[PDB]
């Protein structure tokens, strides 16, 4: 259970997409069809599963799985 | 109805069939889905009238619509009122319980619902009594609306009736116990169209809507007639582009590919459009956004003005038509630099033709327009809702003293610019939806250990305002913010609370500021926490 | 209002001040709390009228009451209608959300709430808009109602107005989307009193209410005027005992100590009274319970007849006054043994004076009264609600074909005995409250893994009927009954679902019986599971 | 944590009365003021905490703490 696997499984559980089908370049709104609001409870659970606190300025920066993965592995 | 042809009635059919201009080969575009000229649009409206008549819709019936911005919604804006029926516009962003309440209150006979809104229906479909038929809408040939239309002829003789028959209704969730129902007549809609066209079409060189524009809405179109703009566009016979679901990238693609010049949105959508990476290599110097959601911030206005966007602000609300005020720049103010331009364009603006708009105190005493004194705005116009549907006491409080009470506190300058300072209540507004602080206070007070809960609002850019909550714990009680956030989220998961509470941002405190009487100082609390 | 004294109006004040009998020294008893004669009761009613006038209650206002069976509720039954205002009776056993909905729908001006109902208010008090004043009631000298009354004079000239002015209203939660509001006029209440007194006072020797009785209600008194019995008792000037909160032991003590001879209850309360150990060394041979909740079972009737209790059944509902039918035994049937007595006393009975009560099929065709054919009961009477308040379509469905549709399927014998076979719906009734099967179906269908959920009802003694649920799981899904029971309980904990779902008794199955069309065979399912 | 202590703590949690103040002879309706309905979710948790199944006929028999204690210790 690496950082990438955890991030992808959070994304799959939140947006309902199978984790085995999640891609690193998937975009929350355009590709996965996540509403701007859904993407906010998204950021909420990212923090919940990595016991961190994502500042708002960075929360707006993450829009793809890749983003979140980088931000998390980097802390 | 006795016609008396010399006696002229102002009806929406006169708006469709007696326009300012009519080009039969002008287009109507549904994003990457459909395109058809104005002649086929008229034929489709007549076909939809035939279909509704076949379904058994009489002159007093109500037809409810639940879908996105598309050609079908434009057809519903015309066919249903012209038959004499009432168009109930459902706010799809309300909680399922509120949606069910509005459906039961309005007593809809038929419901036209989009495919992807079906799940919301599935959890309330049991408790709906009045509805007899559901028409499921899709973006392909499988749509039931399309199949209904193609079984009918393109001929129909539309009735003429009294101009005071109700045309549209929708429910505003402004802070109260339950949503309140507003309604307008044919006369009011026609007069709103004519008045706003007179106001914004006669401007010299800035911020004008004319017969050469291409119009694309970015307002959900179930929010107070999309500010009346779809009716105006049809009157001018301009090209209309409907995007469907709001996605910044597809919206930008539509703007570029269709050469859109006139749009309206709320500040959040504009911020998203400007923050999109696809919006750096685009030419925005032909576009005339009208921002009317709430308090267009000066920073966003400046950021938009550097892209060569004619951005100006307007003021209205659900009970008022909606349009009450628009900012218009005189040719001397068009030569100010970007900072003063941004200051001027972010005001609420001057009142439109046939609007009174006084500023008043709690004793109904008209305050002077000295530029600093503040009071509540009270208005008179030809397109105001006379009362709330099936309501008496709130109706009386709405029209107290012979004027309509907006609920906003502002000051008015010497030349007539209006600047809204605050509300007459401690209510929050997350993005374009209304959320009540008192209800959240009660829900949080239903927690296991809570001493005092007070909810205030704090500003934001991606949301405009966030519903901050301040909670004081009991003796030897310690619960983290996660606990209360999840407790509040559980209510939303049951369809009780709107999704706008998902960013509540609760905060634990131990001292609550109180006035001399003892009331919580929400302004002092906002300056504190 | 122009009086025209020769033109007589039927008003509730004539019921209070022109009774059949009036003994100024007859008592009114509030259990172990208070006692006062009829003269002080009249004085208190006039004082309460003065207090309400001082509070600013006009002829069109609504005053809502939320408390137990006591002298204060009896005073409210008279003072509020006599002033010309409207008495809204709140069902304290509904969920807080439903209570709030009814309060907002009725638009109450003042609320008289008992102390121990305060918590229910505390979780809805924020969302109440119309209410201006709350009067908190207590069972001691601290009561606010008592302090309000003692500041006023015992003199008041009650107005005379049209007999068709509305007197009372209350909301029935019979299966629908939301509770429906019924209302009655002064004329209807007076005529109900007179008609039922004529019907049950003129009986030869069995089951009669006369001027020598002592009356104690065991119906919650916010359920359709306590079957109209408090009005009748006041008309006869008999001793009245009010127990307050229903506790079997204190009720038995009151029966013994006050020599109560006439009461009314639902089967559950009677079963509890008979099952109490304190009820073995008591003399029940003077008591005349009327059972009218639902389907008095023959076993309970036999068990009561061996205690020397004159137990008989009656039929009514919220929309019907309520009383429509009462069982009266001829002197030949009074000499049958206990089994045939129990069979006869458990029927719904013969119709009362001025009631029509036909049996009809779905095409409005009057079926014969052969004793076995079954159909829905349709009635005409002088005390029926003309429609539902602020409602059109359900109102039309209520009075379809010129008759009031009860919603119960029965057959009528040759002599006129009516026996209800079932309902025209698949609805459950736990004890004396209504619960909807469709809403529970939807709530359970909102579960993580559910294939088909169908809710049926099964009989019971301590509850009369239990809401059995049958759930079919999805592919490779296995959830215990505890999971679904807790999921349903969570909704009740949020105030959404009524507490009567706490004994749902869900059951996991894999095959659902379906008709030739495919509809779930709820009767076959009931015979199956 | 004997059977009696567990039963009394279930009763206290359900009806809100402090377990230290619970008496063996307390009656659910008359003394503790528990509504007939509350007493049913009561029986529900008794079973939940003793992993048993109380038949309805016996569920109506329990009206005091003593009853429940006897029924449980006896199985
Ligand atoms: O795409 P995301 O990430 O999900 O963005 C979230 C957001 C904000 C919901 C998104 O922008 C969206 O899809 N819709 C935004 C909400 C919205 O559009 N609200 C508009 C209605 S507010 C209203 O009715 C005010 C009426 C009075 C205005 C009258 C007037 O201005 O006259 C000039
Ligand atoms: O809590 P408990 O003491 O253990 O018992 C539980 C209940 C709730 C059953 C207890 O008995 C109680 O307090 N109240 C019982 C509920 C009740 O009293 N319902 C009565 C209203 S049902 C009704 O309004 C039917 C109206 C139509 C009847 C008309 C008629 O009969 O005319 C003759
Ligand atoms: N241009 C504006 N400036 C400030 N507030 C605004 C503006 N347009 C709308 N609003 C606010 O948004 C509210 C609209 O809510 P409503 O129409 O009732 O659904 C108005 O009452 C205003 O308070
Ligand atoms: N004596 C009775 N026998 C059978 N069912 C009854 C009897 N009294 C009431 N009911 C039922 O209880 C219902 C009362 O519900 P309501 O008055 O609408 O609130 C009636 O509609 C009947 O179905």
């Amino acid at each position: 259970s690496t950082i990438e696997e955890r991030v992808k499984k959070i994304i799959g559980e939140q947006l309902g997409v199978k984790q085995e089908e999640v891609t690193n370049n998937a975009s929350f709104v355009e590709d996965l069809g996540a509403d701007s609001l859904d993407t906010v409870e998204l950021v909420m659970a990212l923090e919940e599963e990595f016991d961190t606190e994502i500042p708002d300025e960075e929360a707006e920066k993450i829009t793809t799985v890749q983003a979140a993965i980088d931000y998390i592995n980097g802390h | 109805y006795v016609n008396d042809p010399s006696n002229y009635q102002l009806l929406i059919k006169n708006l469709l069939f007696s326009p300012v201009a009519f080009n039969p080969e002008q287009e109507i575009v549904y994003a990457n889905h459909r395109r058809h000229s104005y002649k086929t649009f008229h034929d489709r409206v007549r076909q939809f009238a035939n279909a509704l008549t076949k379904m058994g819709v009489k002159k007093g019936d109500t037809v409810a619509v639940m879908d996105y911005d598309s050609h079908r919604y434009l057809e519903c804006y015309f066919a249903i009122p012209m038959i004499g029926a009432k168009l109930h516009m459902i706010n799809v962003r309300l909680s399922p319980e509120q949606i069910l309440y509005t459906i039961d209150h309005a007593e809809d006979d038929i419901i036209l619902i989009h495919e992807e809104f079906l799940p919301i229906l599935d959890q309330i479909k049991g408790r709906i009594d009045t509805v007899t038929r559901y028409v499921v809408l899709r973006d392909d040939e499988e749509c039931e609306y399309e199949r209904l239309l193609e079984q009918e002829s393109t001929e129909y003789n539309f009735p003429d009736f009294d101009e005071n028959t109700v045309a549209t209704t929708f429910y505003t969730t402004g802070t109260t116990g339950f949503p309140k129902g507003v309604f307008f007549t044919h006369r009011q809609l026609v007069l709103h169209t004519m008045g706003i066209l007179s106001t914004i079409g006669t401007n010299a060189s800035q911020g004008r809507l004319h017969q050469g524009d291409i119009y694309m809405p970015i307002t959900p179109m179930f929010h107070v007639h999309a500010w009346g703009l779809p009716y105006m566009a049809t009157m001018l016979g301009v090209k209309q582009v409907y995007p469907g679901k709001y996605v910044p990238d597809v919206l930008l693609n539509l703007i570029e590919q269709e050469k859109v010049t006139f749009s309206h949105c709320v500040p959040t959508i504009l911020h998203l459009l400007l923050s999109s990476p696809k919006s750096k290599a685009m030419d925005f110097s032909g576009w005339k956004v009208v921002i009317g959601g709430a308090a267009l911030p000066k920073a966003l206005c400046k950021s938009a003005l550097e892209r060569d966007i004619d951005v100006f602000a307007g003021y209205g609300m659900s009970e008022t038509g909606p349009i009450l005020s628009i900012v218009q720049l005189t040719p001397e103010q068009l030569e100010l630099d970007v900072d003063q331009q941004a200051e001027y364009r972010s005001k609420t603006g001057k009142k439109v033709a046939l609007v009174e708009a006084y500023i008043v105190d709690e004793d109904m005493n008209k305050l002077p327009h000295d530029g600093e004194t503040a009071g509540e705005i009270v208005v008179r116009a030809p397109w105001l809702t006379p009362n709330y549907y099936k309501d008496n006491k709130n109706s009386k409080a709405l029209w107290r003293g012979g004027y309509l009470h907006t609920g906003d506190v502002a000051h008015i300058d010497d030349e007539g610019f209006i600047k809204i300072t605050d509300r007459v209540k401690d209510m929050i507004k997350i993005s374009g939806e209304w959320v009540s602080s008192l209800e959240l206070e009660d829900i949080l007070h239903q927690h296991q250990s809570v001493s005092e809960v007070a909810v205030i609002g704090m500003p934001h850019n991606k949301w405009g305002e966030v519903p901050l909550a301040l909670v004081t714990l009991k003796e030897d009680a310690q619960v983290t913010e996660k606990e209360l956030l999840g407790f509040a989220k559980d209510f939303i998961n049951k369809g009780i609370l709107a999704r706008e509470a998902l960013l509540l941002k609760v905060k634990i405190v131990d001292e609550i500021a109180k006035t001399s009487v003892g009331k919580v100082d929400k302004k002092e609390l906002r300056k504190l926490h």
